[PDB]
This record gives structure tokens, C-alpha cells and sequence, in this order.
């Protein structure tokens, strides 16, 4: 649950972002199939190479979902519904993938955004991933 | 842990350059901010009613200082962190009681804290030998739980 | 996030307990106690002996709030705001702590309710008491 | 190696009552069902659509007796957990790679069979003694993570 504050810390970070939208979600996945080995085993038949146009691709459209749910906040359950369906209906993701990939977009922002990362707002862009972690895991519909 | 010949050569360049001064307590204390249970165990600590206290604390600084020393020994020796760590674990295991996934997120926390420090030069493959260290780290606290 | 059916079966199954409410609770409890005794360290000066006064006072207390929590499923947050100022504010709970308590209360539901414990009421129930377990951990204040 | 005489004693007293052609088969299907990505690790099993299907399934029933005759070898060797299942370690950690929490849900899971069908019988000082069996069960099994 997102205190108003919390809600305020991830648009305002989040809004920083921008532009860097797909570069950040791209290096945020690069980052975890380079750290943790064993979620490429959900994308048999993606490019996982450095530099994949693939990689880059998907990058950007986990980024603009992260944005799509910034802006549904206060409405994930039925905002989310799509991912939800993909994730854990479908490809029936291990939560654990989830905080490994929410890790990786904290350092990909602490990297990119050292002024906008401070000890509040990590902790607010914390719970927010692991809110939306948790509804792409529920079976909910 | 294992680590290819140019990990460890930009695993120890890198830590070569931490600010052993603030680096620890910045990660001791964002864990205690991001996870305030585990303010619970830093009773004695004083102040950590808000972020910037938690962050400004002294004991905080000075605890977390003893905490990167403890990472320090440890990639002095990656080759037998079971033993490296073994009076530290008895002490987060048998004692304090402390529950291993928090030591996973302090782990973490601190891989948050060098990329916060070092932007762009802590790459994903830089990131990827650091995961190594602290999950082997983390297993060596949690040793006399197994 | 819970499903219709979700809700459906916490409703019938929590409804089920009724009356019996004071005694799962504080069963749960003394089942938390003694199989992880370290959850102890959070009750000082609690009288935890077997079958304390107190104890069976304190079920009472968290299956009302149980109860309050199955009637207010679509709310949580707000019904449960001053559980979350006790237990994430103050008492600054571990999360695995709840993960204990909701199991040793699943284990006292399957050990009463036979017929009423399914394997889709189990899941469900568990989801339930996991929301419940995010709530009170959380600072939304 | 921790259990208690009295632990021991409490644990192979009612584990002489239980049927080990259902509980196995109940505890692997509860799995898949409360814990539904777990479905994924058993995509070979066949219908595991709904609830119904997975409980009636046969493969997770067999499979289930698997799971259940190898927390009975366990039982026979609660002083030496970690060498009864060395093997299944390597299998589930460096083939299949499945996560350690998963260990302890299972676990849990057991328990909650075990209290489904004992009801009464399954006191909290029974519980508590099971606690520490299937605790040690998923350490062991998550040893190949250590
Ligand atoms: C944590 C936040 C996450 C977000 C916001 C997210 C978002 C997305 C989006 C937007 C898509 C594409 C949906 C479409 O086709 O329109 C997708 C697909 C996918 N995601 Fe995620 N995801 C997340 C976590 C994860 C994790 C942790 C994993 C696995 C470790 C994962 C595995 C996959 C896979 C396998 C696909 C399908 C790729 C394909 O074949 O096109 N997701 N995700
Ligand atoms: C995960 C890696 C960790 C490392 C490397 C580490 C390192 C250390 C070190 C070097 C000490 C000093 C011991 C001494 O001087 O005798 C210490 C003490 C302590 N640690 Fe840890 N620690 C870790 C995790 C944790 C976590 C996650 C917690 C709590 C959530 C914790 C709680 C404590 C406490 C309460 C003390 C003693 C404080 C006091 O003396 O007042 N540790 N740790
Ligand atoms: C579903 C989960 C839980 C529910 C519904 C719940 C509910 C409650 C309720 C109703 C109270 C009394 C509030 C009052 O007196 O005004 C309370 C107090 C308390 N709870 Fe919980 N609780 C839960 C989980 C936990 C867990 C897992 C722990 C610790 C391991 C815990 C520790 C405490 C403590 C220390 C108090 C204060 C008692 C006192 O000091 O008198 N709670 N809780
Ligand atoms: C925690 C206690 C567990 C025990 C005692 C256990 C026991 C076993 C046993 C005896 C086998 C048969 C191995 C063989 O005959 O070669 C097996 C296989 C297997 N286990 Fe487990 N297991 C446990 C947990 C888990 C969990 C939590 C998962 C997944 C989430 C899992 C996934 C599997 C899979 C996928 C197989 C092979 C299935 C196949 O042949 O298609 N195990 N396990
Ligand atoms: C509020 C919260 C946490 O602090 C941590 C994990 C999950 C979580 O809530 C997830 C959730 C479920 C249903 C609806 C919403 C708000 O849209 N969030
Ligand atoms: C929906 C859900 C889960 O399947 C598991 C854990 C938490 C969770 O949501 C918790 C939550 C947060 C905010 C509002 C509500 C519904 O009142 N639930």
C-alpha cells in the first residue's frame, strides 16, 4: 500500500526518466539476465545477446507499461489486467523473478539518476514495484 | 564464490575507489529506511525515526564502516567466506536471530549504494560479479542456519 | 488481489468459523509461539503460557480483525489503517512474521474445518490472509 | 542437526499413521494449486488447468508419492538430512533450478495436509516438532545454494 507520498516520490522520479525510457528498461533487463542467469529461461526464443535488438525492444515496452502504471496507481488491478494475464495466467512467472528484475531498475535508476535515488524515494520506488510484482502474480479474473 | 580472472580484476578496481567512510553506512542505512523492521534489531542506535536521521546517525555511520570491513575481508578471501565469516554468523544466527533474507537485502542494498556512487561505471557486467560476492556473502552469514 | 472467487470462499469458509472465533485465534497464536518461539520476542511482557488468559484475549482481538478485514475486502487499507500504525509504524513487524502467524492460522482452519478446507479455499484464504499481511506492513501514513 | 528427543519421538509417532498413497499426492497438488507458477515446473503432468484437474491428476498424485517416500527417508535419518537428500539437491537446484522458497511452501503445505487430516490429533507441540522436520527437509534440499 502507497502512502500520498510514496505516490509522489515514483512520479516525480519516474518522470525523470522521460526520454531514457527504453534505454532504462533495457539496461534494467540486461542487467538481470547478466546477474541472475536463470531468468533468461523465461525467453528460450529471445536474442539474449549484448546489444540484442530484441533485448532493446522488449526494454521499451517494459518501461512503458512501468509508466502506464505511474499514471493507474491508484487503479493497478484493472490497469494491469493485461500483464496479469500474461505473467500469471500464462507464463506463470516465480514472484522471485519479479524482485530480481524490481532490483535491477533500482540500480539502473540509482545509475542514471543519482539525485532523484535518495533513501525515501527508494523506498517508495521499492513498493511500488513490489506492488506491481504482486498483481502481474495474482490470478485475480 | 567464482569469479572469471576479469571479474575479479574489475571487482577489486572498483572497490579500490569505495569512500570506506560513508559507502557502508549509506547501505546500512537505506536498509534500515527501505526495510524499517530491521530497525528493530538497532535498538540502541538512537535516532532513526526519520530517513535523514537514520541516514545523519553516527552509530549508524560508524556500524555500517564495521559492515563494509566485513565485505572487505570477505573478497580478501572468496575462497573461504564460510570460514571468513564464521563469528559473524554465529553471532547474526544464534544470537540476533536474524532471518537470512535480510541479509540477501542488505546485499542488495549495498549493490544499490555502489551504483548510486559510481553511475555508469558500475555496469551490468561489473553488477553481475558483485551479485556473486554479496550472494556468497549473505550464504556465509546464513551458515550456521544450515 | 483477490478474485470474485476469492472473496467468495474466504466469505463462506471465515464465515463458517463464527462463534469459534476467540479459539482459532488464540490457537493460532500458541501455534506461532511454539513452533517459531522467536516470534515471542514481540510479546515482552506478554503472559505466553499455556492457555493464558491473555492469549485467548489476544486471539479474540486478531480474529475480530480478521473479520473486520473479510467484510471490508474490497478496503482494506483504509478499514485496517490503525492495524497498519501498530504493526508498521511502532512494532515495525518482519513481514516473514505474518507469513508464520497466516500459516499456523491455515493449520488451525484445516485442523477445525475438514470439509470447508479445499484446495481452492485454501488458495484462496491464503491470498486472503497475504493481503491482510502486506496492509499491516505497510506505511501508507 | 537439531530435533529434540522428544521432537523425534513426536514425529515418527504419527507419521506411522499416515497413509503415504494420498498425503504425497495432496501436498504436490495444494503446491500447484495455492502456489500456481510452481505449475510450471511440472508442465509434462498433462490438465492443470483448474483446481479439480490438478488434484485428480494422476501424475501429480504418482509424483506426489515420490515427494512423500523421500521426506520418509528423511524421517529415518532426521541426524543426517543433508546426505538423504544430496542428490535431490543437485536435481532441483543445479538442473531445475528451483528456487529455495518454493522448498519451505511445500513444506508448509505438508503441515497444512497433515493437520487436514489428523485435525485434533495434530496438537501444536506435534506441528511445532513437524516444523523443524520440513525446515531441515528444504535447507538440505536448498544445499547445493550454499
Ligand atoms: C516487474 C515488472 C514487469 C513488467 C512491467 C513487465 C512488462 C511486460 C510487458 C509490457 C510485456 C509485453 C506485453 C505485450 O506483449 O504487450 C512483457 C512480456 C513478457 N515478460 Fe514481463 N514484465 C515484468 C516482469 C517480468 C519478469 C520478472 C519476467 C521473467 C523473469 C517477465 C517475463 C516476460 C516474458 C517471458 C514476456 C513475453 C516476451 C515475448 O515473448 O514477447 N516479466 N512483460
Ligand atoms: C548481510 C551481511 C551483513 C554483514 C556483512 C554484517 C556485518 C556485521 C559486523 C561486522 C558486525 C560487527 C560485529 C562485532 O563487531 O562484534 C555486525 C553486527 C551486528 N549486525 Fe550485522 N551484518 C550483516 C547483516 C545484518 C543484518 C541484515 C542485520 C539486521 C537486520 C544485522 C544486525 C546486526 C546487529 C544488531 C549487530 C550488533 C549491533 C550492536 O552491537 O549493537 N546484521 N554485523
Ligand atoms: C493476520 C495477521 C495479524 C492480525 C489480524 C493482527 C491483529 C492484531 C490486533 C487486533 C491487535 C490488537 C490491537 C489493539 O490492542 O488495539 C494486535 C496487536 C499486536 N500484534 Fe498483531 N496481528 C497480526 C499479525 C501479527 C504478527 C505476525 C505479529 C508478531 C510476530 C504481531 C504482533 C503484535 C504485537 C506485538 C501487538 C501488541 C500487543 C500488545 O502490546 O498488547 N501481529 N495485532
Ligand atoms: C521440498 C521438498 C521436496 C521434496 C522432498 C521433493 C522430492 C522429489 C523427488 C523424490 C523427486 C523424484 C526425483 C527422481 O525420481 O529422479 C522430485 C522431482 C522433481 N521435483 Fe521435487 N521435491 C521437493 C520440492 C520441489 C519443489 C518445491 C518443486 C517445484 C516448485 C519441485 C520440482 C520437481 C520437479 C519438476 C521434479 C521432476 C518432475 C519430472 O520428472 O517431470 N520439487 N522431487
Ligand atoms: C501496497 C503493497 C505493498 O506495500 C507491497 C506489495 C503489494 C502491495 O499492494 C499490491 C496491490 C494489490 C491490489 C491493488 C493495489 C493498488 O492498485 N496494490
Ligand atoms: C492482491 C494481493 C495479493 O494477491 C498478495 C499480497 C497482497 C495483495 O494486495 C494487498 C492489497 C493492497 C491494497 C489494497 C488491497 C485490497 O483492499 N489489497
Amino acid at each position: 500500500v502507497l502512502s500520498p507520498a510514496d505516490k509522489t516520490n515514483v512520479k516525480a522520479a519516474w518522470g525523470k526518466v522521460g526520454a531514457h525510457a527504453g534505454e532504462y528498461g533495457a539496461e534494467a533487463l540486461e542487467r538481470m539476465f547478466l546477474s541472475f542467469p536463470t531468468t533468461k529461461t523465461y525467453f528460450p526464443h529471445f536474442d539474449l545477446s549484448h546489444g540484442s535488438a530484441q533485448v532493446k525492444g522488449h526494454g521499451k515496452k517494459v518501461a512503458d507499461a512501468l509508466t502506464n502504471a505511474v499514471a493507474h496507481v491508484d487503479d493497478m488491478p484493472n490497469a494491469l489486467s493485461a500483464l496479469s494475464d500474461l505473467h500469471a495466467h500464462k507464463l506463470r512467472v516465480d514472484p522471485v523473478n519479479f524482485k530480481l528484475l524490481s532490483h535491477c531498475l533500482l540500480v539502473t535508476l540509482a545509475a542514471h539518476l543519482p539525485a532523484e535515488f535518495t533513501p525515501a524515494v527508494h523506498a517508495s520506488l521499492d513498493k511500488f514495484l513490489a506492488s506491481v510484482s504482486t498483481v502481474l502474480t495474482s490470478k485475480y479474473r | 564464490v567464482h569469479l572469471t580472472p576479469e571479474e575479479k580484476s574489475a571487482v577489486t578496481a572498483l572497490w579500490g575507489k569505495v569512500n570506506v567512510d560513508e559507502v557502508g553506512g549509506e547501505a546500512l542505512g537505506r536498509l534500515l529506511v527501505v526495510y524499517p523492521w530491521t530497525q528493530r534489531f538497532f535498538e540502541s542506535f538512537g535516532d532513526l525515526s526519520t530517513p535523514d536521521a537514520v541516514m545523519g546517525n553516527p552509530k549508524v555511520k560508524a556500524h555500517g564502516k564495521k559492515v563494509l570491513g566485513a565485505f572487505s575481508d570477505g573478497l580478501a578471501h572468496l575462497d573461504n567466506l564460510k570460514g571468513t565469516f564464521a563469528t559473524l554468523s554465529e553471532l547474526h544466527c544464534d544470537k540476533l536471530h536474524v532471518d537470512p533474507e535480510n541479509f540477501r537485502l542488505l546485499g542488495n542494498v549495498l549493490v544499490c549504494v555502489l551504483a548510486h556512487h559510481f553511475g555508469k561505471e558500475f555496469t551490468p557486467p561489473v553488477q553481475a560479479a558483485y551479485q556473486k560476492v554479496v550472494a556468497g556473502v549473505a550464504n556465509a552469514l546464513a551458515h550456521k542456519y544450515h
